[PDB]
């Protein structure tokens, strides 16, 4: 790696869903399936074409 | 900026020139740039290769 | 050649290799982050390792 | 909780159970688990040897 | 790596310098300051190979 820039979802300043979003984000990290789900979208589909 | 949508959940690197104007939630994945190399190619096939 | 060249390799070079093999015993820091994370980890390469 | 820190600059793991309790900035490094063992040196079998 | 959690300063609920602290974060991040930081002192000696 050589820089390091996350990605995010927007949301409007004046808006409390941002805080909200965090939440759900943390909860999906936590519980572990934000990987399974990058494993499937990501190593899924590759999975035949394994080196 | 106008609130036509109020969740824009897409790839959407977080930066500076963003965060000021918009607001972002916490890094759902977190990448960088990194170096795509083809792997060295070696005269590996080849039955007559003693 | 492999004598001239001397290419060190460890046995295992990702989690699943470490999870696959029995020899080496693996090991975390009791109520601590990585332990926590295994447990409720769900994931098949990592339940194993709890296990 | 408490107001009694402005701030709590430190390395704490931005997690659910803290972030109900508190507010977070974006992170500044990103971590995670990783293996550490040592390093290899000049060792073999026996018949693996050969 | 096998989790992805990440760092943070913490700040209470509501508190109207979290907003301005991330931007600095990111502001440091892009400039790459962050990044001399913290090869400040993770390399404290480097690596001795010799062969
Ligand atoms: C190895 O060399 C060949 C011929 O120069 C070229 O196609 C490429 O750089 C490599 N080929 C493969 C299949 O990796
Ligand atoms: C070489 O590695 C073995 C691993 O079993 C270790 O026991 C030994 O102390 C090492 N010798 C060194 C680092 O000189």
């Amino acid at each position: 790696l050589i820089d390091s820039k996350g990605y995010g979802v927007g949301t409007p300043m004046g808006s409390p869903y941002r805080d909200k979003i965090t939440i759900a984000i943390l909860q999906l990290q936590e519980e572990g399936k934000l990987h399974m789900m990058k494993e499937k979208w990501w190593r899924g589909n590759g999975c035949p074409e394994e080196e | 900026i106008d609130h036509k949508a109020d969740l824009a959940v897409a790839p959407l690197a977080i930066t500076y020139v963003r965060e000021k104007v918009i607001d972002f939630s916490k890094p759902f994945m977190t990448l960088g740039i990194s170096i795509l190399y083809r792997k060295p190619n070696g005269t590996n096939p080849g039955v007559f290769s003693f | 050649a492999f004598l001239t060249v001397e290419r060190m390799e460890s046995p295992i070079d990702s989690a699943d290799d470490l999870a696959k093999q029995t020899k080496i015993e693996y090991g975390a820091v009791e109520d601590g982050a990585t332990m926590t994370f295994f447990k409720k980890s769900k994931i098949s390469t990592y339940d194993k390792m709890w296990a």
